[PDB]
RNA sequence: GCAGUCAAGCGUUCAUAGCGACAUUGCUUUUUGAUUCUUCGAUGUCGGCUCUUCCUAUCAUACCGAAGCAGAAUUCGGUAA
RNA sequence: UUCAUCUAGACAGCCGGACGGUGGCCAUGGAAGUCGGAAUCCGCUAAGGAGUGUGUAACAACUCACCGGCCGAAUGAACUA
């Protein structure tokens, strides 16, 4: 038998979805466009399931679709002779990101003033820069690490230990019986670029100083067939 | 199949030299200059500007096409020693004995010297490579640095640092001593 | 040691019939595969767009056995439809495309043999259900050609 | 802080002794008293017996504003308002009975405003499919069947 | 301060590349490469020396420095 | 030692530092390792490492295919 | 196999020697006090059975040799809905003739009142054949025994009223009074095994 | 060994003509470690003394691996004559 | 050899999501997807299991199944000799 790599071993329920879940995608955008006549592409980029379920919640009344981005510009036919309006390539090629359409009929203004409120708060922010320094203290590490009470807290669990140094390069040992860090050790500071390894620690002891805001690139009216581009960041 | 011609690509930085005449490689960097003798392999190096090398074999088979990959790595691994250098952390812990590890010179060799690993009368000797520097950081406790250009030699010295003292006879559930390696990475560690 | 003779007669009786029962099922499956343009021109009951007219003369069987020769057209013009640029196509396409041609020469020639619909061969043909000695004792299975048949 | 008024839900059987076992990992470091506390538990969920409720408690200055919070397994259960299962006794109470559509859609009314779905049919819906789980039939039928008769435009259900 | 790879330089079989055949019928004589067949057998042809258009296999000629 | 203590002190000490990558690489070299030792063996060995080759092949694909004929 | 490799690890109890036994409800008490008195490794947590099993432990007084075997805990149950769990305390309180020690919390750390603590007591009454009984009021420090009420003194009289008891006090965390009460018990059953030499 | 359920290959593409690897249960209790004073032995041309080599299919000594392997003492494996 | 996937972006890798009735129902001193028996539904989805493993006294946390971004050309399974 030739060396080869083989895979590996998991019994799962779910089942790998195929070019119909694209197809139904790329069918529902054009049907979307023609019963819809606000148009608008948005870049949701890092938001949670439960922030989503709660702006579908809220414009509960028009359609949002969060479909792969080469789908969606090919349901809008970004190609430069194709179309299923007036010249919609401008609003094809504005798709960049995790793009999102949001198709509504309602308004023009409020659907581009409630968005800028919409702004609630989210993790440490992987690729942006973060505020609240941290420092943990000489001695045995909590839950909150350092974001609750005196004995309002619950120490870390020992299982813990070997993600804590071996994944985040913290220098730890146990020596009674929790973590009990040596030394303070400063994790972030304010107005620096934030790693991946400061905003898995941030994560991990629990800390919300960045906010997630929506920021809507345009919006295309069918009526008059035009598309009128924002800067809502 | 043996295809007919097979190519690896070596981007060669800035302020570092390579010299290559019959698979003898010597790369001369702003840290000192290593070499290396790639005389077993029968493949072809190319210059294309002053920062492209390019390796070939033409000809080859699966067993011999195998092995471009490995020697553009090892060329790789010799740049990154000149440009950055390979900085490797041992940290040693003990249960109720504590290990006195010492730097000696015995008739000019640079030994590590461990005693009283696990309450032993013996004294372990590991000796120093020639180019790998040991440094016993501060603020931190119960710890070594090992420093080189190369990555082999600073490897393999921790590698053996770590072989001498092994548990034997015993339950290693239970006795939990000894030295470790808990970080590899670069003298220059960013830039 | 114990095998004897006994045995060997045993496995020899096994392997043999074993063989030939193989041999014969593919026989079978060949004269059916064979038989294909007979069932074809057999199926709705002698083409039953025209199963009052039973005649079938001289043109009627020429566009049936152009109908037998293409009636796998959809196959190979969908799998060209399908066939990506950069890639070589399927083995399905070019056996189908080899099918195609080698009919097609075979019609240039002399085109299938099939039923004569001179005689009483159209009303053998009706009540000949599916054997293979239709040919044995009733069959004039007389060929034709893509122009004026002889 | 001013103060530690978070939600301590504390799902145990109601009417019962909420012994605090269970409780003193999370409230007897916190400077309460025990025994005002079951009793305050057992006064709120003085309504469900032998039936546990999750409950809340507003941390207010060493006063524990109890209440209770509403799921569907309590009302959906205390629904098909069945005898009682003891632990001294033969324990097996299989809940094979049968609700009213009318206390379904009741249920729903009541959570609609603990669900994502804005339509009283997908809430009956998923109330139908935590009856099914709990194996409490409804209008005597298999009520997964039944929900895909009401997915299919069975029932009548004004929002 | 350059780097220095020197290391090789080969005739290369490629389409013009002209031929002198070290065996056979026409011992001596010049010919070019038209056509690759495999890596051991390639088209050659030269009309000028007499050589036929023909297939043969790389062990029966030497390359030459020219083409 | 009373009652289970291995669990007691590796909760209340550790394991090894070096514990958890040495298993990782463990079961990264039992790829390479189970075709070494059907190549290597010879005699009785061979043909007893062969047997229990034969019916962890044939238990791994009994329980493919149950599993996805109960799934399915 | 399984039960070779869980007997292998089984304490060492001598059942014909000095042997002080603890007892109580399921919060922690008794395995504190065994960690003040001797060494051991039994665990201190503020959770119900932090001991699923029996301890024990050793200690030297009068130079003699004296075991202590600490308890996981009985919940609340008359005769056969109990678990191997408290069986095993059940059965180590019926079989060791011993000095038996009952933990008591005044203060409500446990989740267990004072009425339901002296409701088991006066269950388990007759579990003490010829056993040198006595009951210890722990945390005194968070609540001092004197500090009670008439509606508590009157219960606290009935575990008072039998023949075989001694109330003390003691505050294990604090380190107050471990000592005396060890030294108590001790010279209880060494008085009670001394005077029935009948030889 | 007998009897039954399987089920990958099968009867050189057929599952149920007719096989059928890997499994799986049944049958063999002085059926709650009980009885069993028993060596229920085999062996008739070899046995013993003396003495030398060879094999490895390893009992001990050397070095390793696994195990609920705390220590100590063992068990199961690998190389090795 | 036969099946699949793939510029509507396949395989490998990094990063983000992995939701809501609900801590489904019994058993349990306690087991919240992960000691067990029952079970196997519904909504919102681009997708997300009444859960594939690691884990905690029980919770947490992580991973996987499944979707999305970046990178840009062929790749995966079973079988034959
Ligand atoms: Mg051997
Ligand atoms: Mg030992
Ligand atoms: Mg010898």
């Amino acid at each position: 038998p030739r060396s080869k790599r083989s895979k590996l071993v998991t019994l799962a329920q779910t089942d790998k979805k195929g070019r119909e879940n694209k197809e139904r995608i790329f069918d529902e955008v054009r049907e979307a466009l023609d019963t819809y006549r606000y148009v608008w592409v948005l870049h949701l980029d890092d938001v949670r399931t439960p922030v989503l379920q709660e702006i579908r919640t809220s414009w509960a009344g028009s359609k949002l679709i969060m479909g792969k981005r080469k789908v969606l510009q090919k349901a809008l036919g970004e190609k430069r002779e194709e179309e299923y309006k007036e010249n919609l390539y401008q609003l094809s090629k504005l798709c960049s990101g995790v793009t999102g359409l949001l198709f509504t009929d309602e308004d023009v203004n409020t659907v581009k003033e409630y968005f800028k409120s919409y702004v609630r708060s989210d993790y440490s922010r992987p690729n942006t820069k973060a505020p609240l320094t941290f420092t943990i203290p000489e001695g045995i590490v909590y839950s909150r690490g350092g974001q609750i009470p005196a004995e309002e807290d619950v120490p870390m669990i020992h299982s813990l230990e070997p993600t804590m140094r071996n994944k985040f390069e913290i220098p730890t040992k146990i020596k009674a019986g929790k973590i009990t860090i040596d030394s303070p050790y400063l994790v972030c500071t304010e107005g620096e670029k934030l790693d991946v390894r400061q905003a898995l620690i941030l994560k991990q002891f629990g800390i919300a100083a960045s906010e997630f805001k929506v920021k809507v690139s345009a919006y295309y009216d069918n009526d008059s067939s035009t598309v009128e581009s924002t800067n809502i960041n | 199949m043996k295809y007919i011609q097979t190519e690896q690509q070596i981007e060669v930085p800035e302020g570092v030299t390579v010299s290559i005449k019959s698979r003898i490689v010597k790369v001369v960097g702003p840290r000192g200059t290593l070499t290396k003798n790639l005389k077993h392999i029968d493949v072809t190096f190319t210059k294309v500007n002053n920062q492209l090398i390019k390796v070939a074999v033409h000809n080859g088979g699966r067993k011999h096409v195998a092995a471009l990959r490995t020697v553009k790595s090892l060329v790789d691994n010799m740049i990154t020693g000149v440009t950055k250098g390979y900085k490797y952390k041992m940290r040693y812990v003990y249960a109720h004995f504590p290990i006195n590890v010492n730097i000696v010179e015995k008739d000019g060799a640079k030994f590590i010297e461990v005693r009283n690993f696990l309450g032993d009368k013996k004294i372990r000797n590991v000796p120093v490579r020639d180019g790998v520097t040991i440094e016993f950081s501060t603020n931190v406790k119960d710890e070594i640095v090992l420093s080189g250009n190369s990555v082999e030699d600073v490897s393999q010295n921790a590698a053996d640092l770590q072989q001498i003292c092994r548990v034997r006879n015993k339950d290693i559930r239970k006795f939990l001593d000894g030295i470790y390696v808990s970080h590899k990475g670069f003298i220059t560690e960013d830039l | 040691h114990p095998k004897g003779r006994k045995y060997e007669k045993l496995v020899r009786a096994t392997m043999r019939e074993d063989k030939i029962a193989a041999k014969k099922k593919l026989h079978q499956d060949k004269r059916v595969h064979e038989l294909a343009r007979v069932k074809f021109m057999q199926d709705v009951v002698n083409s039953d767009t025209f199963k009052g007219q039973p005649i079938f003369d001289h043109a009627h069987t020429r566009e049936f056995i152009q109908s037998f020769i293409e009636r796998d057209d959809t196959e190979l013009d969908e799998l060209k439809k399908k066939r990506r640029s950069n890639r070589p196509p399927s083995n399905r396409q070019v056996l189908l495309q080899q099918r195609r041609d080698q009919e097609l020469k075979e019609f240039k020639a002399g085109f299938l043999c099939p039923d004569l619909s001179d005689a009483k061969n159209m009303e053998f043909l009706r009540n000949w259900n599916g054997t293979f000695g239709l040919l044995n004792t009733l069959r004039l299975i007389r060929i034709n050609d893509k122009g004026e048949q002889v | 802080d001013p103060n530690e008024v978070k939600y301590l839900y504390l799902r145990a059987v109601g009417g019962e002794v909420g012994a605090s076992a269970a409780l003193a990992p999370k409230i007897g470091p916190l400077g309460l008293s025990p025994k005002k506390v079951g009793e305050d538990i057992a006064k709120a969920t003085k309504e469900f017996k032998g039936i546990k409720v999750t409950v809340q408690l507003k941390i207010q200055n060493r006063q524990a504003a109890a209440s209770v919070v509403p799921s569907a397994s309590s009302l959906v259960i205390t629904a098909l308002k069945e005898p009682p299962r003891d632990r001294k006794k033969d324990k097996n109470v299989k809940h094979s009975g049968n609700i009213q559509l009318d206390e379904i859609i009741e249920i729903a009314r009541q959570m609609r405003d603990k669900s994502f779905g804005r339509t009283l049919a997908s809430v009956t819906k998923e109330i139908l499919g935590t009856a099914q789980s709990v194996g409490c039939r409804v209008d005597f039928k298999n009520p997964h069947d039944i929900i895909e008769g009401i997915n299919a435009g069975e029932i009548e259900i004004p929002e | 301060t350059d780097s220095i790879v020197k290391a090789s330089n080969w005739r290369l079989v490629e389409v013009g590349r002209v031929v002198l055949i070290k065996k056979g019928q026409s011992a001596g004589k010049l010919a070019a490469i038209v056509e690759i067949i495999d890596q051991k057998k390639v088209l050659i042809d030269g009309p000028k020396a007499g050589v036929p258009r023909q297939a043969i296999n790389l062990g029966q000629v030497v390359l030459t420095p020219l083409t | 030692p009373q009652n289970d203590y291995i669990e007691r002190h590796i909760k209340q000490h550790g394991k090894r530092l070096d514990h958890e990558e040495r298993k990782r690489k463990r079961e990264a070299r039992e790829s390479h390792k189970i075709s070494e030792r059907a190549q290597k063996l010879t005699g009785w060995k061979g043909k007893q490492f062969a047997k229990k080759r034969y019916a962890e092949k044939v238990s791994m694909r009994k329980k493919i295919k149950a599993h996805e004929q109960s799934k399915v | 196999e399984q039960v070779r490799q869980h007997i292998g690890r089984l304490p060492s109890i001598d059942p014909n020697t000095r042997t002080l036994l603890i007892c109580g409800y399921p919060n922690v008490g008794k395995s504190s006090f065994l960690r003040c008195i001797t060494k051991s490794d039994v665990d201190v947590q503020p959770y119900a059975f932090t001991t699923k099993s029996l301890y024990v432990g050793h200690f030297d007084y009068k130079y003699l040799r004296f075991q202590a075997i600490d308890t996981p805990g009985i919940l609340d149950r008359p005769t056969e809905e109990m678990n191997n769990i408290e069986m095993q305390s059940i059965y180590a309180i019926a079989h060791l003739r011993s000095c038996v020690l009952y933990f008591m919390d005044l203060s409500e750390q446990c989740g267990f009142t004072i009425e339901a603590q002296v409701k088991l007591f006066h269950s388990i009454k007759p579990l003490f054949a010829n056993k040198s009984v006595m009951v210890v009021i722990n945390k005194t420090d968070i609540i001092r025994p004197e500090d009670l009420d008439e509606e508590r003194a009157q219960l606290l009289e009935s575990v008072k009223e039998v023949p075989g008891v001694e109330i003390m006090t003691s505050s294990c965390q604090l380190e107050e009074n471990v000592m005396e009460v060890r030294n108590k018990a001790c010279e209880k059953l060494l008085a009670s095994r001394i005077e029935n030499k009948l030889k």
